[PDB]
């Protein structure tokens, strides 16, 4: 029946006066419009059927077209930003935002969906929506006493759709948006589904993906020891943003970090700096980095969970990206640490591996490691020990590598090498 | 994926 009309057809059925016929035809192009390859989108924009649509989602007489043309409109403003733009520029947004309320389930579900990628463009369509006053009637929705009971797909939607509304940056979301938001997250970040974890994980990733106030917003709502633990899942897709989540958590102020450690993170960071993906060792170590960089008592910390010798792995065997954040981690401890504390790296064996990266062709690296090296050289002549480095740094090659960086483009590097071979070599 | 289409 509405299996692959042509768009001439579909625009013949929508400009009848017949409305049995714009919802045949509309279903028509709901099907072009959802099929596996190369959807006709901009065939149907250019033939001016958005605005149609739109006025259909009105139709509270005909729920059919309603669902129809808000289907066919959810994957319009699936594509481009042009193609979303297009379905915003009809009207689209307050016409969802008033199916939110409708009494069919499959329809208010189909205008959540809608207004998920219409924010998800970007900045300025996130708060279009928002003034718009999506979120209220967003929330109400998810206002039971037991989220068990709301069918899966509908909350994984739900879900969905709010963290488009807390994603993206320059700006951040309106904080007062991000604080009406925030309770109903919490809750679905305790929600037994592994998407609705995965999404809600995702939305307080960005929310902490800021300056300390936004970081600081989450974590007095006490999620941090509930993202601890999605720390520990089984499942990749809840691990990665929850990860994301408290690495960055961790570039805020030390008393925020304090609250990590507290929650017990720290007990994972074996299984993750030793993960088989790459990208979350490359965060765990990224991560670790930004705690490294606190107090001293942090630093400690680090040391008693046996997380020394776990960056000392990395920075001898890992992705290329994360020995770059292994080497930004020891310069933190480095700089940060007691004597004693930093005593205990070389005791690790930090040195041979921290030398052998010396033969990167990458300045940051090198200049990170040079840092490491001279606050290494700087605890030595606390205790009288530099001989004793210069030899270890001598057995294993590394001052080999030394020299040659004399001889290198950049400044600080040439610098940074003469310096140490004419101050302890 | 920022934004969803429906199948």
């Amino acid at each position: 029946g509405t299996v692959n009309w042509s768009v001439e057809d579909i625009v013949k059925g929508i400009n009848s006066n017949n409305l049995e016929s714009q919802l045949q035809a509309t279903q028509a192009a709901r099907k072009l419009l959802s099929r596996e390859k190369q959807p006709p989108i901009d065939n149907i924009i250019r033939a001016g059927l958005i605005p149609k649509f739109v006025s259909f989602l009105g139709k509270t007489d005909c729920s059919p077209i309603q669902f129809e043309s808000a289907w066919a409109l959810t994957n319009i403003a699936s594509g481009t930003s042009e193609q979303t733009k297009a379905v915003v520029d009809g009207g689209a947004i307050p016409a969802f935002i008033s199916l939110l309320a409708s009494p069919h389930a499959h329809i208010s579900e189909q205008a959540v969906w809608a207004l998920g990628n219409i924010a998800g463009d970007g900045s300025a369509f996130r708060d279009l929506v928002i003034k718009h006053g999506a979120i209220d009637p967003l929330l109400a929705l998810l206002a039971v006493p037991d989220l068990s009971t709301l069918a899966c797909g509908y909350l994984r939607n739900l879900t969905w759709t709010l963290s488009n509304l807390c994603r993206n940056k320059n700006p951040a979301p309106p904080l007062d948006a991000v604080e009406q938001i925030l309770p109903t997250l919490v809750r679905l970040l305790h929600h037994n589904d592994p998407e609705v974890l995965a999404d809600s994980c995702w939305a307080i990733s960005y929310l902490t993906d800021g300056p300390n106030e936004r970081i600081e917003m989450v974590v007095k709502k006490g999620v941090v020891p509930q993202l601890v633990k999605l720390l520990g899942a089984t499942e990749l897709p809840i691990v990665t943003p929850a990860l994301r989540a408290i690495g960055n958590i961790v570039t805020g102020t030390d008393e925020q970090t304090q609250k990590v450690i507290d929650a017990g993170a720290l007990a994972v960071f074996p299984s993750l700096l030793t993960n088989p993906k790459t990208n979350i060792q490359k965060e765990a170590t990224w991560t670790m980095s930004n705690i490294t960089a606190g107090r001293q008592d942090q630093i400690q910390q680090v040391v008693n969970h046996g997380l020394v010798p776990f960056l000392v792995g990395v920075l001898s065997k890992a992705d290329f990206k994360t020995q770059k954040e292994a080497a930004w981690a020891i310069t933190n401890y480095t700089s940060g640490g007691t004597v004693e504390q930093i005593v205990y790296l070389v005791h690790c064996g930090i040195i041979e591996p921290l030398m052998n990266l010396l033969s990167a062709k990458d300045t940051k690296i090198i200049q990170v490691i040079l840092d490491a090296i001279s606050n290494i050289f700087q605890a030595a002549e606390k205790l009288g020990e530099t001989e004793k480095l210069s030899i270890m740094i001598e057995e294993c090659g590394g001052l080999d590598k030394i020299e040659a960086l004399q001889r290198h483009e950049n400044e600080s590097v040439y610098k940074a090498s003469l310096n140490l071979i004419e101050k302890y070599f | 994926v920022a934004k969803k289409y429906r199948n």
